């Protein structure tokens, strides 16, 4: 959860480097049009076993069902992780939060 | 604006104030009429009641005048001033305004009032108004200032004030600290101050604790130990509830 | 239309509305359904 | 007998015809050929313009008439000709570019496309090579369509090239910020000089123009705009591949600069001062001097503090200031330039002085001490490539040519700025200088790019530009190694930002780790290590307005800076000294004070600005003078002092209200006592201006002159200018007059007018189609291109006469910036010269961010400056003046106090600027024959605007003022002049004879009783309606007032004309009007552009039912009104596809509810002051007895006219007495406030009386008669009211009310208890009892049935329904009966629809299903699919409407809560109910097949004019709608209130 002045991207940058290498880590900032591609990124990196990070989810609140739906679907590989950035937004879906 | 310029300010205030009072009154008369009698809410009075129960007076009013967030606290202030003002005016028509002690709590645009003396002094002194500079002094009355003021009900937080010095506040002490009235006015640049340059420390004079905006800032007796006051975050708030 | 017994009589058998599609309602048909989240959602329209 | 003149004009016009011919010139190709082609186009077209405007000039003279027929020829032919002509040069110029291009890129399948065109072009071209003359070109056949098809082909080949153009932007990156339109010119015509010069600057920062070798093979040199000539060390090789030589120019320019520098520096390092002022460009001098500074210093500190070095510099400076006067002698020097290049260098020195001066106080220990590292340092590396360093950050220098553009004065703030920025660049981060408005932060970056020498692009972030569209722009920047500042990055779509942050992050990571290649949009882009990214944004301020909050993620990628406070007094003096003004330090201090003090002690107007931008200008304001004054006379003391103030009073005096104006002037005296005053001096213009007012027949008033004059130099001063005041202030006229006066001496004025709010955001600004990723213009974007092509000695003005929103306007920031530039989001950008001015006209700047306010100049008008007695005079001249004598005398004395009283009162129906009110008063007064009449007409004019009770106060006092109190004792309102008798006034009731069911046949044209009110509304209209006297106006009255009823009558009075209606709502928009208008109105072409004309009508009229409803943007302006605003003002509008279309003949009219209720939004003064208006109120209960008394008689006399109790015309009037009595009591006790839907109006009285037709009151038998007739009345009543009412207690309350009146007025319990009985369609005499598709006019008749009788009858229906649908164990009980009885009545009635609100499971749906089935009503409910869409729905609706409207079968359209997958549905229904139509539901072509059948039917039925309305009518009769909704549903209550029509209908 971000607060004003909070940026974890740098810590993660470092952890990506530290606990992994190889540029397996890939990332996406939410915005216009990204959502369709994010699915692919997710799908691909999940399948690969690489680390994927997604930012500013609070902006795109309507998405989330589609996302969480796909999350219950998607098949992990050991060493695959999902990293998520969110300002405080209500109406943010409880399912994924769970 | 009348021939004498200070007064011009106060008559202005008189008017603009009353204008607000009556805007408020109308936004009050409206909502006063739906509850007891026959009216249909417009989006206006629909927006009025939203203000009350959000506990924040309306952007409608706060656009006109930056007042306290609490709507009642707003009114009490608005009103108390309105009347005081009529008293100021009275003392002013008679050219008698200087002579009393005036708290700046009352004014909506107190800064502007201050800057209004700046004219009247230069009128008396026949000087380019850019030439003057402003100060106050607790250690007596300003000699070189053609006109002055006695300002009371100033108030302070974070440091304590005794004549000629400031001190540290102890735990017990209420955050709020009453301050002794000033003598204020306008005086030549490159003329001798009331205080030497280095002893006094400038402090803001905020409209409230929120302290969004400032009326002015005043130089005040350091008594050495400059940083501690700053870290103390000492500041002056002109008035509360007025 | 499915949740209501919104069935129309076509001779002996009963046909049912789904989108544009009209289907014979097989009388042995029963339905049940689930969700991971309490709400959302239902309208009072749907509660009944 | 002056027909002679016009005859003579025509003759020579005719002589011109044959005389017209061409300039044909040969040309060779890429595929070398030769063709004749046109030159001096503009010269030729001007002919057209001039002659055509001449024609229309002629049209206005009377003597025109006699020769009218010939005018039409020429009007037609020319109107058409300009169109043809205009097309052709586009065609030509496009071919010119594309043919070379289609020669080289020869894909034969693409060549087909183009070759066909080449062929097609050359083809008709030769018809003209052959036929040299022009007039022939209209004779050619199908040319219209030829031309138009061609252009479309050119559109399409362009699309093929799209793929290609980007590969050419990859091939060379500066292209990324240039328009395709231009690009292909350059691609195609690489060789062409004028192309080159006219398209070079826009490509390259520095170079206005270039020198050309006589051979035109090479280039020896380049020019700055300023004229500063620069040679090229190595000559330029022009080449066939554009990029191949371009790339070389860049590098040869760089090499030229590169060598040129060291040459210069090496002479300067040696003790001999370089002093090659003539040789070297001021760009290099400053630089070279600045390393001299650097080297000196580091050698300096070691040796000594070296105050001697300082003194050197003071002598250098001192030397230069003296030369400043030696640079005044040359003036406009022959073959000479750059004397102001001197002024440039001065400030470097002086910055240096104050730099060193501070260091000398520090007495710095070492060369590499920190306070020096602070300072901005230059070095010529041993590699001979310059480098510049601050602290531990250093950067190599790009050597981009900047040429001479003022650099901003260094200041403490800039230290911070620069350093934080350089540090950010060290961090590989962007830098975010933020602050308030007029800070200077945008310009800073720009100048730091200059000092560092990179090429800097400016951007304006608006319009939520596509992430993709940003992407490319980045892609462009990166390759160029340019510096991209965005001005107002803030104002951007939050979803964009976040995605873009990802773009940024990846790029930074490349710069930091020095990756050669960067990946973005799936593209690998070789990225320049020398790139820079910055953003200059105001905070998301309380004041600032519409700008989107930034994600924290994104923030981190920048290093912020606080630019909030900028030292001015420093900057102030500096500039004066750069001018060489001597008392700099003294005066600078004064100005700053004057500002700060003005700001301190003057009324804090919204519109005032004492920000920096204002100040910056005053300084040029003097530099202009000082530049003039030395030439005219030789220099002296008192002047210099004296001069600044003039330069100041320019910016100043506009804004000031008289009070403030005086207060300011007095202030200046104090700080500048000796100076006194010097007024505006210039009369040359005022003369021309004075002339125009006389020629326009406007009265000459001094202030107008002042403000216009004032306005003039204000325009010279700054790019953008504003005019503020209420409507009728005169502000629009003001500027219009100016151009005319000006134009007489002043070569040109080009006028383009956006009402920005009227049209959508994109229409104005222009946009990127998301799919094609193709640009499509906006109006002003287009207009910009029109003005840039325009010649150097022309004035161009863009007017925005509309309300202001930071979201749209702030998009001109780069344009009105110190920097004059307009930015497309495609990257294309459009600088302007001093040719261009911009103008805004507006009601007020409430919504203005300060940014915009300070961004531009401004003028102010008040009521104080508005002169009324002065304006009335012009009204008097407008009158014939046969009575004008009388009027001057009457009005002079009478008007004023009557006016006053109303202003005192300030109790009135709608906000109108004075003018607005006045005018209403005046427009009613024309033609007034007697004094007696004038009195009435006066009051008429004004009392339109008063809330009713205060009307009386007025009228009354008017007779106190007038001679006599009015003839009417009571209701003196009612007093009407007698035109023939001259008998003053009273009002009369007029009983009509003819009344029967026939008169009441229709839903509309309902026979209307003519009580006094009527004759008042009509009398208060009619002047404004008829012919010559025409005005646009409004009616205000609460719904059910009668407005609709009255107007309908009023229109019918007029013989000339047709009546186009609109039923409005929030969703109502301009295009709805386009089309509703287009249906009944012409589409034609004339001189002065296309126009819409009324078809087969002498006049046309637009009636708009409710103006309030169209939605206001957040800023509070409906675009719909804004449209209408534009229309009245500029008799026209911008067609989509950017055509401007006029409107030749339409009165515009509206109705509306008083603004009381929720969401009936109120309308800007701008519009309201423009038009006339008036108000009416429900007739008094006394009058309502009379309506219905007379509306009642026919229904009773149709049957049983004799029967004892009936007839008895007093007993009839009684009914009216009681219902009206019921009416009141129920409105008193029940209101909107209890429940949204509690809507009661006389409409309901009507619905109640006329509802009685349906009941079989025959009483063929002798009647009770009370209990028969009255239970009916009761039952109807009960059905209209009680059904509607919610609460048990409230129903109980209602019943009381009802019972009371009935008992009191007739017997006691003639109600009794009739709970067992239901009156229903099922069971009526005459055996009505399914077939019967067309409904009775007053609906299916109704008879009286028992409960037990009925219970059978329902099961009869249930049985027979069981055959068609599923059978159901549905039980019966009283409520069910009640439910169904109530529905039957509704569904029998034509247009009758329901709204069934209740809790689920007590089905509206099961009962409704049946009734309709039993009616034989066709019953539709949409099948809902995952593909729920607007497409489904449109189809469905279309289908339903088709049925009820064409087939005429009665149809139930049914909907439940679940069906509304999209909020819009309801607005359609909402519209459908009210109007029987829906906008953008049918397209025009679709109608032809649909309504063809009805064309006869309608004519047989008897209707006149447009069929669609018939369609509509038909719909409304046989189409019934039903809606089931749940009280519990959250938005239930919402929607009801959202869609007013819903509970009204
Ligand atoms: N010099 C003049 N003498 C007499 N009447 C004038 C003069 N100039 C303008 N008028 C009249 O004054 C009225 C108002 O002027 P104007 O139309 O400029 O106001 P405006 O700027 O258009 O306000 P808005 O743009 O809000 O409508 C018009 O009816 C116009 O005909
Ligand atoms: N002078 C009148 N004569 C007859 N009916 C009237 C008169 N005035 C009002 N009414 C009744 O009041 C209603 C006025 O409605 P109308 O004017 O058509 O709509 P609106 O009031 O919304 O513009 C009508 O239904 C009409 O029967
Ligand atoms: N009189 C009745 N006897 C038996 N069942 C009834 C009766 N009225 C309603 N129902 C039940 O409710 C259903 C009809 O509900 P419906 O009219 O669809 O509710 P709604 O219109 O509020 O959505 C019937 O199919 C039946 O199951
Ligand atoms: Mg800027
Ligand atoms: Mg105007």
């Amino acid at each position: 959860i971000i607060s004003p002045g909070a940026d974890p991207s740098q810590e993660l940058q470092e952890l990506a480097n530290a606990e992994r290498s190889g540029e397996c880590y890939h990332q996406v900032a939410m915005g216009q049009g990204q959502a369709d591609l994010a699915i692919q990124m997710l799908k691909e990196c999940a399948r690969n076993g690489d680390w994927l990070c997604l930012k500013n989810l609070h902006l795109v609140v309507s998405w989330l069902p589609v996302l969480e739906k796909e999350l219950n679907t998607l098949q992990p590989k050991d060493t695959f992780r999902l990293w998520l950035t969110a300002e405080v937004h209500p109406n943010f879906t409880p399912i994924l939060l769970q | 604006r009348q021939g004498s310029p200070i007064l011009s300010f106060i008559i202005l205030e008189q008017f603009n104030a009353i204008r607000l009072v009556q805007s408020v009154h109308q936004s009050l008369a409206a909502l006063s009429k739906v509850i007891r009698g026959t009216t249909l809410l417009s989006s206006e009075v629909q927006k009025l009641a939203s203000a009350l129960l959000n506990q924040k007076c309306p952007l409608a009013w706060q656009s006109k005048w930056e007042g306290p967030e609490d709507p009642l606290q707003y009114l009490r202030g608005l009103v108390a001033r309105a009347l005081a003002i009529q008293n100021w005016v009275d003392k002013a028509e008679k050219q008698a305004l200087l002579s009393e002690t005036l708290d700046l709590s009352e004014l909506f645009h107190p800064d502007t009032f201050l800057n209004a003396l700046r004219q009247e002094t230069a009128r008396a002194v026949g000087r380019s108004v850019d030439s003057l500079k402003f100060v106050a002094s607790w250690k007596g009355r300003l000699q070189e200032a053609k006109l002055q003021i006695k300002i009371s009900g100033l108030l302070l937080e974070g440091c304590s004030f005794d004549g000629n010095q400031l001190s540290e506040n102890q735990l017990d002490s209420p955050s709020v600290s009453s301050v002794l009235p000033c003598f204020m006015g306008w005086i030549p640049q490159d003329a001798c101050g009331p205080y030497s340059p280095d002893e006094c420390i400038s402090l803001p004079v905020y409209t409230s604790a929120e302290r969004d905006r400032v009326v002015t800032n005043i130089d005040v007796p350091c008594g050495g130990n400059q940083d501690q006051w700053i870290q103390c975050g000492a500041a002056l708030f002109l008035k509360n509830q007025v | 239309p499915l949740l209501r017994r919104d069935l129309v009589a076509q001779g002996p058998r009963y046909v049912v509305q789904i989108g544009d599609k009209i289907i014979d309602y097989n009388e042995e048909f029963r339905l049940f359904l689930s969700t991971r989240n309490p709400n959302p959602f239902i309208p009072p329209d749907a509660a009944s | 007998q002056g027909e002679v003149t016009i005859r003579e004009a025509l003759r020579e016009l005719d002589l011109w015809g044959v005389g017209a011919v061409f300039t044909l010139i040969d040309y060779e190709d890429s595929q070398s050929r030769t063709m004749k082609l046109i030159k001096d186009w503009k010269d030729i077209v001007n002919q057209v313009g001039d002659n055509r405007c001449l024609l229309q000039s002629l049209k206005d003279s009377p003597y025109y008439k006699g020769f009218e027929d010939k005018v039409s020829i020429w009007e037609r032919k020319l109107a058409e000709l300009d169109e043809y002509l205009q097309n052709l040069n586009h065609i030509q110029r496009k071919w010119v570019y594309l043919e070379p291009i289609f020669g080289r890129g020869a894909l034969p399948k693409e060549q087909t496309r183009f070759n066909r065109v080449d062929e097609d072009f050359r083809s008709i071209m030769t018809d003209i090579k052959k036929d040299n003359r022009v007039t022939t070109l209209t004779t050619h056949a199908g040319i219209r369509n030829s031309l138009l098809t061609i252009l479309d082909q050119l559109q399409r080949c362009q699309r093929s090239l799209n793929e290609f153009l980007e590969e050419k932007r990859s091939a060379f990156p500066r292209f990324y910020f240039i328009g395709d339109d231009d690009l292909l010119e350059i691609l195609g015509q690489s060789t062409n000089p004028s192309v080159i010069q006219s398209h070079l600057k826009k490509l390259f920062a520095g170079i206005n123009s270039v020198c050309f070798d006589e051979k035109s093979k090479h280039i020896t040199a380049m020019k700055s705009l300023e004229g500063e000539v620069v040679p090229f060390k190595n000559k330029v090789p022009l080449s066939n591949n554009v990029e191949t030589w371009l790339n070389d120019l860049a590098l040869e320019m760089k090499k030229t600069l590169e060598q040129l520098l060291k040459e210069c520096v090496t002479t300067g390092r040696s003790s001999q001062g370089a002093v090659d002022p003539s040789l070297f460009p001021s760009q290099i001098l400053c630089l070279a001097e600045q390393i001299k500074f650097t080297e000196d210093v580091e050698n300096a500190i070691k040796d000594h503090s070296l105050h001697q070095i300082e003194t050197q510099l003071v002598n250098k400076l001192e030397q230069y200031t003296n030369i400043d006067t030696s640079s005044e002698d040359p003036g406009n020097t022959e073959s000479g330039i750059l004397e102001l290049k001197l002024k440039a260098l001065i400030l470097d020195i002086i910055h240096n002085i104050d730099v060193v001066k501070q260091l000398n106080q520090i007495q710095v220990h070492t060369t590499e001490d920190w306070a020096w590292k602070k300072q901005l340092r230059f070095y010529m590396k041993s590699d001979h490539t310059c480098c510049v360093q601050m602290v531990d950050s250093e950067f190599q220098y790009t050597y981009e040519y900047q040429g001479n553009a003022s650099k901003l004065v260094y200041t403490p703030l800039t230290d911070k700025c620069y350093l934080t920025l350089t540090q950010a660049m060290k961090m590989g981060l962007g830098g975010n200088p933020y602050g308030p408005a007029g800070t200077g932060k945008t310009e800073s970056v720009k100048a730091l790019g200059g000092l560092l020498g990179r090429q800097v692009l400016v951007f304006n972030c608006d319009e939520g530009i596509d992430v993709k569209s940003m992407g490319r722009i980045f892609v462009g920047l990166v390759k160029c190694g340019a510096w991209g500042c965005f001005d107002e990055f803030n104002r951007l779509e939050e979803s964009v930002l976040s995605a873009v942050s990802m773009q940024i992050q990846t790029i930074q990571d490349a710069l930091k780790n020095h990756r050669t290649v960067c990946e973005l949009l799936g593209k690998e882009v070789e990225v320049n290590s020398n790139s820079g990214i910055f953003i200059t944004m105001n905070p998301a301020g309380k004041g600032y307005g519409g700008r989107q909050k930034l994600p924290d993620n994104l923030k981190q990628l920048f290093r912020p800076v606080a630019m909030s406070h900028p030292d001015n007094e420093l900057i102030a003096e500096v500039i004066l000294y750069s001018e060489g003004f001597k008392d700099a330090k003294v005066l600078s201090r004064k100005l700053v004070a004057i500002f700060n003090l003005s700001r301190e002690l003057l009324t804090p107007q919204q519109h005032y600005d004492w920000g920096l931008r204002a100040l910056k200008t005053v300084l040029r304001g003097s530099g202009n003078l000082l530049r003039q004054l030395n030439k005219s006379g030789t220099t002296q003391n008192a002047n210099e002092s004296h001069i600044v103030v003039q330069a100041l009073r320019l910016n100043t005096m506009s804004k000031f209200t008289f009070t403030d104006c005086t207060r300011f002037d007095a202030l200046i005296k104090d700080v500048f006592p000796g100076i006194e005053l010097k007024e505006v001096e210039y009369d040359e213009l005022s003369a021309a201006l004075k002339q125009v007012f006389e020629e326009a027949n406007y009265e000459i008033i001094p202030n107008q002159i002042k403000k216009a004059l004032e306005l003039y130099e204000q325009l010279c001063q700054r790019m953008g200018v504003v005019i503020v005041g209420p409507s009728g202030a005169g502000k629009s006229t003001l500027w219009r007059m100016l151009r005319a006066a000006l134009c007489k001496t002043g070569k040109v004025v080009k006028q383009y007018t956006m009402n920005p709010k009227a049209m959508p955001r994109y229409q104005l600004l222009g946009h990127i189609d998301m799919d094609t990723r193709e640009w499509s213009d906006g109006v002003l974007t287009n207009s910009a291109r029109q003005v840039v092509r325009e010649p150097q000695d022309v004035s161009s003005w863009i007017i925005c006469d509309g309300d202001i929103d930071p979201e749209w306007i702030e998009s001109l920031n780069s344009v009105l910036d110190d920097n004059r530039l307009l930015t497309m989001p495609s990257g294309e950008r459009i600088q302007f010269g001093p040719n261009v001015n911009f103008v805004f006209e507006t009601h007020d700047l409430s919504c203005a961010s300060p940014a915009t306010i300070s961004r531009m100049g401004m003028i102010f008008l008040s009521d104080e400056e508005t002169d009324l007695n002065s304006l009335i005079k012009s009204w008097l001249r407008n009158q014939p003046a046969e009575y004008r004598n009388n009027l001057e005398n009457w009005i002079g004395d009478y008007f004023e106090k009557a006016l006053q009283w109303v202003l005192k009162q300030n109790d009135y129906v709608v906000e109108t600027s004075l003018v607005g009110t006045v005018m209403n008063g005046l427009s009613h007064l024309h033609g007034c024959r007697d004094h007696d009449e004038f009195i009435i007409n006066l009051i008429r004019g004004l009392g339109g605007n008063l809330n009713m009770k205060s009307r009386l106060e007025f009228t009354k006092e008017v007779f106190h003022w007038a001679r006599e109190s009015p003839p009417d004792f009571h209701k003196p309102m009612d007093t009407y002049y007698d035109s023939t008798r001259g008998r003053l006034a009273t009002y009369v009731l007029k009983k009509p004879e003819d009344l029967t069911a026939d008169d009441f046949s229709n839903g509309l044209t309902l026979p209307v009783i003519q009580t006094p009110d009527m004759q008042r509304g009509l009398d208060y209209f009619k002047p404004w309606l008829s012919s010559d006297t025409k005005q646009p106006f409004i009616l205000v009255g609460p719904e059910g007032c009668g407005k609709g009823m009255l107007l309908r009558y009023a229109f019918s009075q007029l013989r000339s004309t047709q009546i186009a209606t609109v039923h409005c709502s929030a969703q109502t928009t301009s295009r709805h009007l386009l089309q509703k208008l287009s249906q009944t109105c012409m589409v034609i072409s004339t001189n002065t552009g296309r126009v819409y004309r009324p078809k087969d009508c002498e006049r046309l009229v637009l009636y708009l039912k409710d103006i309030n409803l169209p939605k206001l943007d957040k800023w509070g302006t409906s675009t719909l009104v804004a449209f209408l605003q534009q229309v009245l003002t500029y008799q026209g509008f911008y067609d989509e596809n950017l055509e401007w279309v006029g409107l030749e003949n339409i009165q515009i009219v509206a109705s509306m509810s008083a603004g009381g209720r929720l969401g009936r939004h109120k309308l800007t003064t701008r519009f309201t002051s423009i038009v006339r208006l008036c108000s009416i109120d429900y007739p008094e209960r006394e009058q309502l007895q009379t309506i219905y008394g007379a509306y009642l008689e026919p229904v009773l006399h149709k049957n049983l006219k004799n029967h004892s109790i009936w007839g008895s015309s007093s007993k009839i009037y009684l009914l009216a007495g009681s219902m009206v009595q019921v009416y009141e009591q129920v409105r008193a006790k029940f209101t909107v406030d209890d429940y949204s839907h509690y809507f009661f109006t006389p409409c309901i009285l009507t619905q109640w009386v006329l509802g009685l037709f349906r009941y079989d009151l025959e009483g063929g038998s002798s009647n009770h008669p009370l209990d028969y007739v009255l239970e009916i009345v009761a039952y109807e009543a009960r059905r209209l009211f009680r059904d509607k009412i919610v609460g048990a207690k409230e129903l109980h309350l209602f019943d009381i009310i009802l019972t009371s009146v009935f008992q009191g007025d007739w017997g006691s319990d003639i109600l009794d208890n009739m709970s067992d009985s239901f009156y229903v369609t099922w069971g009526a005499r005459h055996n009505s009892g399914a077939p019967g598709q067309p409904l009775p006019p007053h609906g299916k008749p109704l008879g009286k049935l028992n409960s037990t009788d009925l219970k059978d009858v329902i099961k009869k229906g249930l049985i027979h329904y069981g055959r068609d649908n599923q059978n159901l164990d549905i039980l019966l009980f009283h409520e069910v009966l009640e439910y169904m009885s109530r529905i039957d009545r509704v569904l029998s009635f034509p247009g009758g629809s329901l709204l069934l609100a209740g809790r689920s499971g007590v089905g509206r749906r099961t009962i409704t299903s049946l009734v309709s089935h039993m009616h034989g009503a066709v019953l539709f409910s949409p099948k809902i699919s995952r593909g729920y869409e607007l497409k489904q729905f449109k189809n469905d609706l279309k289908h339903v409407l088709q049925l009820a409207g064409i087939e005429a079968q009665q149809v139930v359209l049914l909907l439940e809560d679940y069906q509304f997958v999209h909020p819009t549905f309801l607005e359609m229904i909402n519209s459908l109910l009210s109007s029987g139509e829906v906008p953008g539901l049918y397209t025009l072509e679709e109608l032809e097949p649909l309504l063809l059948p009805l064309k006869d039917q309608a004519s047989q039925d008897g209707f006149f004019g447009p069929v669609f309305n018939y369609f509509t009518y038909r719909i409304q009769q046989n189409l019934h709608i039903v809606l089931i909704m749940d009280s519990a549903n959250s938005n239930f209550m919402i929607n009801c209130e959202s869609n007013p029509a819903l509970h009204k209908k």
